[PDB]
């Protein structure tokens, strides 16, 4: 469907995260935890893209694909869901 | 509404804005902190906010969102924004970002952006694959400008002499030869009126440099378009900060296949700023005036053109003359032949209280054949053989009552064969 | 990919050709950005990449090649050269190099040269052989450059009125006079149409400085040679560096036995940026011109012969007078003995809407029998005769009337000797 | 037997270890191995030419009969074959 760009404070949260390097928890729609690792951000034809690298599978998912994602550091951040 | 309505909202309007509301405290003087208040009163229950301004790229990495309205001036309500949204949606400095406002958070002394939703007045992902300013090809000026307003009256004078001395088109690289005494500025304030009222489309911006608080306010209340201006008061950093600001945004509009046109009053305030706060190279021209300052107001100046693809920048200027200080006159001759037109003002003409003080034998552009029809051009052609000859003076005289007696110059022109 | 063709692909096309390699938000960045970003993506692939310019030795003695579409601006798309390569091979500034290009290492900011296969259009092996340019021995212009195309049109006439007036040889050292609204661009056009299409074998380059960023772009499209200007928004280093970059690499060329011809508008400005560059000597003449400031322009303007052996250099640069300025009056005062060939615009001519508006009785050439024939020349003098007692205004009108009518100079003599 | 320039990478290189006076590892088209110190590039007829020494061989050789070098301190660099 139709693309929406994220927020700003969510936008820079994610890159400050993946600038930090360090592992994050992500969780999926069947709701498994994995603290996978995210590098960047390609995009691609104003197409916003992300590669989760930590399992080595490297897949190209979008940025819609993510339900919620949170820090153990810092405190949790909720992406807008509209 | 947005901050925008809630700052210009007038005093009493926001005290009952306030109450009806249900705002806690109404003895607030200052509008700054009632504004914080109802925005995070919004922001807490859950509505949402949006903003506008005009983004300025700072050397340290972020930007803060200015507002035109206070002249670009740095202000605590000025929004920030992260140098990520910036590389995210490739921003230039000049862009007007309007869209969703975040309230400051702890340590935040400035709101932050939220969500951007219009640039340039465009969708975000239309507006970052413009072609670059610099990357346009200039072409002449070949479309005109009209400035005859065509109702008669003794305002459309001044714009129909002007009219037949130098036509203006978009792209135009104009300057204004003025003595300090000449009537410059009622001459800048009907152009300004005859461009949106013959031309509401294209984009009307003046921008005003070291000026009297009191002309800015009646220049705003008579110019429609934006009107920006810097005061004698605030130091030669604030000249050159506000002028930067507005050349920006107008490439930006420019990119966008919109024409601008910008009033300059004056080229050699600007000039001076600029020479005052550059350093010195160790080489200095006469009259103080160090080489390398110049180069930043010829950018300035030279960025007016008409662009092949689509849109044009004009810019009309006013350059002081005779003013006692051999500074205003070698800045002057530095800018000679920078201009496609010229329009000379004669000290004596203005002693008679004639009106414009327009000099015509030293007045016209480089090129009339572009912008002029070529009936046009013979008639000119013809009025210009006739004044020629005689002086200058008695030509003004000559020239008012000619055009008094007749509706529209295209009246005239017939009327004077035969 | 061949860089010299990258440059002249419009920017527009880059922008497709980028984006189809999958590299993104290239649109709001200058166009040698742009290239300098597409190369790198294609040197990633492997593939041998072809570039070419024009050799400039900086003063550290690394040097770079710099494209004359850009009028040799330093940019991230100029090649860099080793100060090895330019001991390996003997090269001096103006060497046109094309060769294969590598990308850019670690901790290196420029493409640097692969493998040098062309030097002046030449192989390496026999350019390093040419005598300098400054070992050639001198000579009076005996070859004559015609400007008259014969074709009896309204343009041409310019041309036959240029023969009658002044002629032009190769190498000769040109010098055109003019006031400010004399039409001196329209006669520098025509005087490149005519190079163009009389004498095609012969090299031409045109070289504006302090030129309007519009004047430019028209010179590049009428102009079958090659144009290089600097527009009046830059240092008056670059005016300085483009002047410099022009007259090398036309002094390598004729060390080849080449016919190059230089069209310079003006050297009145050219002279007036040596004088901000060159540091003060404390011996400053009227109107603030300092004396070693004017040595570097009479280098330029000296350059202009005819060698005793292939090949020669004609330099025809205008001069400006009577523009209000002391400092104009100063460099042209330097400047008034030194040119073998004196063309004088009139004004007066100009205000009469007569075109060319050449002042026919103060405008001749030295050695003129060297370049045409003696029946020619005879009749040449014969028409300076009657030219003679009129006027300036009243010559130039009779001349163009008895001109019109014939559709050749040949004609126009037979004719008027009945 | 008409001459063939080298690179200019390779030249450079070379350049390089002749000021730096290295102990490169010299092997020729038929393979001849040899360890020189490198003095100095000289070019005689439009031929380029590299003097190279060990124990005081002093030996003269053409830059294109040369395929590669290597060095401890600089990786080894093949010549282009045109």
């Amino acid at each position: 469907d139709t693309y929406q760009p994220i927020n700003c404070d969510d936008y820079d949260n994610l890159e400050l995260a993946c600038q930090h390097h360090l592992m994050l928890t992500l969780e999926l729609k069947d709701g498994e935890k994995l603290q996978a690792k995210a590098s960047d951000l390609v995009s691609r034809k104003n197409v916003e893209y992300l590669v989760v690298e930590a399992a080595g599978e490297t897949r190209e998912l979008r940025l819609d694909k993510i339900t919620s994602f949170s820090h153990p550091e810092i405190g949790t951040v909720v992406v807008s869901e509209s | 509404m947005n901050l925008t309505e809630l700052k210009n909202t007038p005093v009493s309007e926001l005290i009952t804005l306030g109450e009806n509301m249900g705002l806690e405290n109404l003895a607030r003087m200052r509008k700054q902190d009632i504004i914080f208040a109802i925005l995070k009163q919004h922001a807490k229950s859950g509505e949402d906010i949006f903003g506008d301004g005009v983004l300025e790229i700072l050397q340290d990495g972020f930007g803060f969102l200015r507002s035109a309205d206070s002249s670009y001036l740095a202000g605590p309500d000025d929004i920030y924004v992260s140098p990520s949204q910036i590389r995210r949606f490739n921003l230039r400095t000049g862009d007007t970002i309007s869209g969703k406002i975040r309230p400051p958070k702890e340590g935040e002394r400035y709101f932050a952006l939220l969500k951007v939703n219009e640039v340039n007045f465009d969708k975000p992902e239309n507006a970052r694959n413009k072609i670059l300013f610099e990357n346009l090809t200039p072409l002449h000026a070949n479309s005109r400008l009209r400035m005859e307003r065509g109702n008669g009256s003794t305002e459309d004078l001044t714009a129909r002499v002007l009219d037949l001395a130098s036509p203006i088109g978009r792209g135009q690289r104009g300057l204004i030869v003025a003595p300090p005494k000449a009537g410059k500025t009622m001459l800048l304030q009907n152009i300004a009126q005859s461009i949106a009222y013959n031309h509401p489309d294209c984009v009307l911006m003046v921008l005003l440099i070291d000026e009297r608080p009191e002309e800015v306010t009646e220049m705003q209340r008579l110019v429609k378009g934006e009107v920006v201006a810097s005061t004698f008061d605030e130091p030669a950093s604030r000249h050159v900060q506000v002028a930067e600001m507005v050349i920006e945004k107008a490439k930006r509009l420019v990119e966008h296949k919109k024409d601008v046109i910008i009033l300059l009053d004056s080229i050699t305030r600007l000039a001076r700023a600029y020479n005052t706060v550059v350093p010195a190279s160790g080489k200095v021209l006469t009259g103080g005036v160090d080489a390398n300052a110049l180069h930043r107001p010829k950018r300035f100046f030279g960025a007016a053109r008409n662009v092949e693809e689509g849109g044009s920048l004009t810019i009309i200027a006013t350059a002081l003359i005779d003013t006692g200080s051999k500074m205003d006159e070698v800045i002057y001759e530095e800018f000679k032949g920078t201009g496609n037109m010229e329009l000379h003002l004669s000290r004596k003409i203005a002693e008679k209280r004639v009106f414009p003080a327009i000099d015509y034998n030293r007045s016209g552009t480089r090129k009339e054949e572009l912008l002029t029809t070529q009936e046009e051009l013979q008639k000119m052609w013809i009025l210009r053989k006739i004044i020629h000859p005689m002086g200058e003076i008695d030509a003004m005289e000559f020239l008012i009552n000619k055009l008094a007696m007749t509706k529209t110059n295209d009246d005239f022109f017939e009327m004077m064969k035969r």
